[PDB]
RNA sequence: ACAGGUUUGGUCCUGGCCUUUCUAUUAAUUCUUAAUAAAAUUACACAUGCAAGUAUCCGCGCCCCGGUGAGAAUGCCCU
RNA sequence: CACGGGAAACAGCAGUGAUAAAAAUUAAGCCAUGAACGAAAGUUUGACUAAGUUAUAUUAAUUAGAGUUGGUAAAUCUCG
């Protein structure tokens, strides 16, 4: 690609953005369904991240852990 | 080759038994090449349309020799009865376009059970076989799916408001475009 | 309480029903081959080597279960008509995890009709094979299982080759499993070819399939000429533990048979040629007793 | 990483403590940083033109 | 409502470990509000709590 | 080999089958042993033939020898916690030594299993990429599949230059 | 070469010499044939029930060329080659 | 190799051959190159259609939530392919491309019926 | 290395060189079509074109991708 | 190193001089991936894709030329 140093070309110097085609009524149900989506990936993510906090807890102080960190030691001595 | 259907005829036939015996067609074939080491490929093709390239193959020099999935006694003469294993093309002396028909004809057979070959005891994949788990068994449908309604409410095409398509009409002037309503719920064909 | 193939009163008999045969179960096969090794023993070492050996056996004679035919697979999770047509070809999505067993997992098909169904036995086995792969098995139908090349190299007295890839290849309780066991066994009680299983790893389930189709004429008599009773005594009493309400096992229970007497009462009852099951007994009682 | 023979940089040093004087002493002033050109729609200071949407 | 394969999964989840409750799973959304891109946000330093 | 009295302990195979494992808390093993007398033949037997074999399994233990400094032979495992775990050794032969360092500090054959059936997790069957860590390179060679290009040639339907041809028309 | 080659395949020794100097049983393990205890030669004659001296560690006269054949380390271009048959 | 910043994304890298792509369904870095180094590997995805018709795509669900919860961006040809498994809700983008699907059927038709009159 | 040629009137031993095998570049001769992979002289200097845009302004990215092997014995693996 | 000093930078895609035994198009697009932006429809990307050129290499064939003939090492008749 190009570079911070790098200037840009003498045809795209002189040009802007042109935004594309606009249909309302299309538009208005399209976003309406993004946010409904999104409301609910977030949702997910959400419970995805609580299970995985569960695992970890569970991984790090679970019951199954303790009962191997008591069990080591009591054989050790 | 008079036979043309029936490769193993010429192997049970007379002029098999008086030039070859029971030896295999390659036991009196020596490559010529270069040194005391023959080379790891050997000759691509030895028979170019109608011309010979000098010294030809063991099964290749002889027209009546046919590499066929039929004929078993001619594959086996290139699979050791002990390791089981295909010889090489610097072990048997054949062009390498007859090394791999040889190859393709020896699985070929093998995938059919004239030519034998190893099986060995494969144990069950599952070691527990249980089809009460709900991957394999129904599960208990959906309200929504024993309605007729799709799975979440936003899936089907809402009209919107007249005061918001308004709204929407006002930011967007100049860039404005025909409306579409309702889309029809199943596509026509050609 | 139906007696099962796995049950300890089937399979302590299926045990002493096949026996033992080292010099079949440890041969040269077609693998590759590498220098043997020698060491000096005793006769008390050679005695624990011999018997190490059977032990060895025991695993190489492990059973495979012989299961029933699963229900197909017809479940419908989800509908989605937006997508009538916006694919030609439908998406298989499996999943993969180590930790879970393969009897657990979800293959689940979009159609391209827009519907989300569960994946049927025979894409669920296929898709299994392609993403955790073991040796032995094809993910496309082999043309072996056909039934030309079967009965091609049925001719070649190949069915243990036959049983073997077809376990290796196919899971118990599948349809195409059942299909052609039960075509290697009709095959064998049709040409009396039992002597390709005595001592095989898959002559107990043969034996159970005759217990359950009643087709016991032949095995009898082959068990009888090869001079073997023991392994007749104890195939009427399966007979008798997965028919108990029979005039055959009813008339043993009222007479009190030993294991000799077991089998007339059989032949006569129930046997379909019960006159060659006579002649074969009587030529061995006249015989066995005279020689020995 | 960490060795016997590492060289004492001192100019790429003095560079970060040249550039931190010069970021606050040359500090572009919000105004002109935000001055518009109201026929071109081009920013002088920075180099942008605005969006069309926003014209 | 869960999605479908998701929901199966708990339905299997449960059925596993015997769950005989057959009641609907549902996924909250108390903690899913999200503010619009109209909303502006802070230019405030974040503080590390 | 051939140098040496044994040559066989200089082998991948001999260094392999000793099955000494010790836990993550051992770190130092410091042997003391004579080199006279008949008490210690076998702690002399142990320092010649298990000292590699425990080594080779235990690359991060330090492992030092000591000669003729105490009268009675001994070993001094120094752990992690900072608890000295002193082994006497005056009569106890090559076999015995090593069959209770196992069983005093040691791991149990369903820990090693365990951490062995948790490595072969790693690499994965049904994963794609190179044949050092993956099993398949490009999923063309399955079965099943569209075959690779540069083995059999696609069809002229697939191919990317007849679907610009017709667009261009 | 062929003094040498003559002379040490006259001094071969037989099982079942083997077995007669040892007075036990010459058993071969083939690796195909798994576990199996097979024997070759049979030491006639008395049969000793002493067993033999196991060796924890084996005394051997090993050769570098076959550890590293062995080990995998034989790197040589020469040494697997495709070569015509006998 | 050291980055000042980026995510962790799960995207679909091409892997594949000329006329014959293949994607692996993996988590990567966002400055990463495309084919360059991953985190770890989830699934993997195939464009074209096999001998019995079907478009196969692998998904490790179990890793892939566990990643999403750590905090894994989605790229979205990767939520188009969740949504058709059923693992997550439908993208809107299909919704509306099979929608305007639709519209060129029905405006197909119409043209057909009165080019033949 | 399964080796072979080569010292001497001649033999044995020691000992070096070369040949036999595979791969990559350039040169010569010849040459028909496709598929796939790769395009490799230069950290010597560059005419010219393109390669960083997006957006209701703010802002975000702007050797990130990609290119190269000059220097560094640099470095591999591990907290 | 990069405040500063030489001094006006392709060790990006293509291409040009010198140099070297060493020789790809100064061509088309974001349809599909990855990246950037925007809530978004959506835009850009010489990355990438689809291509043009090259016996550098493997495969199929529509093609037959090169090397060698004292020993190692397969193979020579007649002329100067
Ligand atoms: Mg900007
Ligand atoms: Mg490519
Ligand atoms: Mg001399
Ligand atoms: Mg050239
Ligand atoms: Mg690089
Ligand atoms: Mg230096
Ligand atoms: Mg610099
Ligand atoms: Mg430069
Ligand atoms: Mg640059
Ligand atoms: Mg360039
Ligand atoms: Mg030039
Ligand atoms: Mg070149
Ligand atoms: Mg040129
Ligand atoms: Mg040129
Ligand atoms: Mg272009
Ligand atoms: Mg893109
Ligand atoms: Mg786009
Ligand atoms: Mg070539
Ligand atoms: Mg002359
Ligand atoms: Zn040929
Ligand atoms: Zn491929």
């Amino acid at each position: 690609r190009k570079t911070r140093h790098d200037p840009p070309a003498k045809s795209k110097a002189g040009r802007v953005a042109t935004p594309p085609a606009v249909d309302p009524t299309e538009f208005f149900v399209l976003t309406e369904r993004y946010r409904q989506y999104r409301q609910t990936v977030r949702a997910l993510r959400l419970e995805f991240m609580s299970e995985v906090r569960k695992k970890l807890h569970e991984a790090r102080a679970g019951v199954q852990a303790e009962r191997k960190a008591q069990e080591d030691a009591a054989e050790h001595r | 080759s008079p036979y043309k259907d029936e490769p193993w005829k010429y192997l049970d036939s007379e002029e098999y038994q008086n030039r070859y015996g029971s030896r295999p067609v390659w036991a009196d074939y020596r490559r010529n090449h270069k040194g005391g080491i023959p080379p790891q490929r050997t000759r691509k093709m030895c028979i170019r349309g109608n011309k010979v390239a000098g010294n030809p193959c063991p099964i290749c020099r002889d027209q009546k020799l046919h590499v066929d999935f039929r004929n078993v006694k001619l594959l086996e003469q290139f699979v050791c009865a002990h390791t089981g294993i295909i010889f090489h093309a610097p072990y048997t002396g054949v062009c390498m376009k007859q090394h791999k028909k040889l190859t393709q004809a020896i699985q070929k057979a093998r995938d059919h059970g004239l030519l034998r070959y190893h099986i060995p005891q494969v144990e069950p994949r599952d070691l527990d076989f249980s089809t009460t788990h709900g991957a394999v068994s129904s599960t208990p449908p959906a309200p929504t799916l024993v309605s007729g309604d799709p799975w979440y409410p936003w899936y089907s095409w809402k009209q919107p408001p007249e005061r918001e398509l308004s709204r929407l009409r006002r930011l967007y002037q100049g860039r404005l475009r025909e409306e579409s309503g309702p889309p029809p719920e199943l596509m026509p064909e050609v | 309480r139906k007696p099962t193939f796995m049950d300890e009163e089937v399979q302590n008999i299926l045990i002493k029903m096949t026996g033992l045969d080292l010099q079949k179960i440890f041969k040269p096969a077609l693998q590759e081959l590498k220098p043997p090794t020698y060491k000096l023993m005793t006769q008390a070492q050679l005695e624990e080597a011999t018997k190490q050996a059977v032990e060895a056996a025991k695993v190489r004679l492990k059973m495979p279960p012989v299961l029933e035919e699963r229900a197909p697979i017809n479940d419908v999770l989800a509908e989605d008509k937006i997508l009538e047509g916006t694919e030609t070809a439908k998406y298989v999505f499996t999943d993969i995890s180590y930790s879970i067993p393969h009897r657990e997992r979800f293959i689940v098909v979009r159609e391209p009709s827009g519907t989300l169904r569960k994946a049927s036995w025979e894409e669920r086995d296929r898709m299994i094979q392609v993403y955790f792969p073991r040796e032995g098995r094809r993910i496309l139908t082999p043309v072996i299982f056909k039934e030309e090349n079967l009965q091609t190299m049925y001719s070649q007295d190949q069915h243990v080759d036959v049983l073997n890839l077809c376990v290796a290849q196919f899971e118990p309780d599948s349809a195409e499993y059942i299909k052609i066991h039960h075509h290697t066994y009709e095959d064998i009680d049709k040409c009396g070819k039992y002597d390709l299983l005595r001592s095989t790893r898959h002559f107990g389930g043969m034996a159970w399939y005759f217990v359950n189709k009643k087709k016991i004429d032949g095995l009898l008599i082959d068990q009888i000429q090869r001079d073997l009773v023991s392994d007749a005594t104890s195939l009427v009493h399966l007979y008798h533990i997965l028919h108990p309400d029979g005039q055959s096992a009813q008339e043993a229970k009222k007479q009190g048979a030993e294991g000799l007497h077991l089998i007339k009462v059989f032949a006569k009852t129930e046997a379909q040629k019960g006159a060659y099951i006579e002649l074969t007994l009587q030529a061995y009682q006249e015989a066995f007793i005279t020689h020995s | 990483m960490a060795r016997k023979k590492v060289r004492p940089r001192l100019i790429a040093e003095l560079a970060r403590r040249v550039r931190a004087l010069r970021e606050q002493r040359e500090r572009p002033r919000d105004s002109q940083r935000y001055a518009l050109d109201y026929e071109t729609m081009m920013r002088p200071h920075s180099g942008n033109r605005l969006p069309m949407r926003a014209w | 409502p869960y999605p479908p394969l998701l929901r199966a999964m708990i339905l299997a989840q449960r059925q596993k470990y015997g769950d005989t409750s057959t009641e609907e799973p549902m996924l909250n959304l108390e903690r899913a509000r999200i503010d619009p891109w109209d909303y502006p946000a802070k230019l405030e330093a974040k503080t590390k709590t | 080999p051939m140098k040496g009295r044994f040559p066989i302990r200089r082998t991948l195979q001999y260094l392999g089958q000793g099955d000494v494992v010790f836990k993550d808390s051992v770190k130092v093993m410091t042997v003391n042993y004579n080199t006279h007398g008949e008490l210690g033949e076998g702690a002399r037997k142990f320092v010649f033939f298990n000292i590699p074999q425990i080594q080779y399994k235990n690359p991060w233990v330090q492992i030092t020898m000591f000669k003729n400094m105490t009268p009675s032979p001994f070993l001094r495992f120094y752990l992690d916690s900072g608890e000295q775990v002193l082994v006497d050794v005056e009569s106890k032969s090559n076999k015995e030594i090593v069959e209770h360092i196992r069983k005093i500090l040691g791991k149990n054959e369903e820990t090693l299993e365990k951490e062995e059936q948790e490595k072969k997790q790693l690499s994965h069957p049904a994963h794609f990429g190179p044949r050092k860590y993956c099993l398949r390179e490009c999923m063309c060679e399955v079965e099943g599949q569209v075959p690779c290009p540069g083995l059999v040639p696609l069809p002229k339907e697939m191919t990317g230059k007849y679907k610009a041809a017709l667009k261009a028309t | 070469l062929t003094r040498g080659l003559f002379l040490g395949l006259s001094r071969q020794e037989t099982h079942q010499q083997l077995a007669d100097k040892k007075s036990l049983h010459v058993v071969e393990f083939r690796e195909e044939c798994g576990p199996l205890p097979i024997v070759v030669a049979s030491p006639q004659g008395a049969l000793r029930k002493d067993p033999e001296p196991e060796d924890e560690v084996p005394d051997i006269t090993l050769d570098w060329e076959d550890v590293k054949a062995a080990q995998g380390m034989k790197r040589s271009v020469w040494s697997g080659l495709k070569r015509a048959a006998t | 190799r050291a980055y000042r910043g980026g995510h962790l994304t799960i995207r679909l890298a091409l892997g594949g051959c000329t006329n014959r792509p293949f994607y692996r369904i993996v988590a990567a870095h966002s400055k990463c190159p495309r084919d360059g180094r991953f985190v770890e590997q989830l699934g993997s995805y195939d464009p074209l259609p096999n001998s019995h018709g079907e478009k196969l795509v692998a998904l490790n669900f179990d890793r892939i939530r566990h990643w999403i919860g750590c905090g894994a961006h989605l790229s979205k040809p990767v939520e188009k392919l969740l949504g058709l498994s059923g693992f997550y809700p439908l993208h809107p983008m299909m919704i509306t491309n099979a929608e305007r699907l639709r519209r060129k059927r029905a405006r197909e038709v119409l043209l057909a019926s009165q080019k033949t009159d």
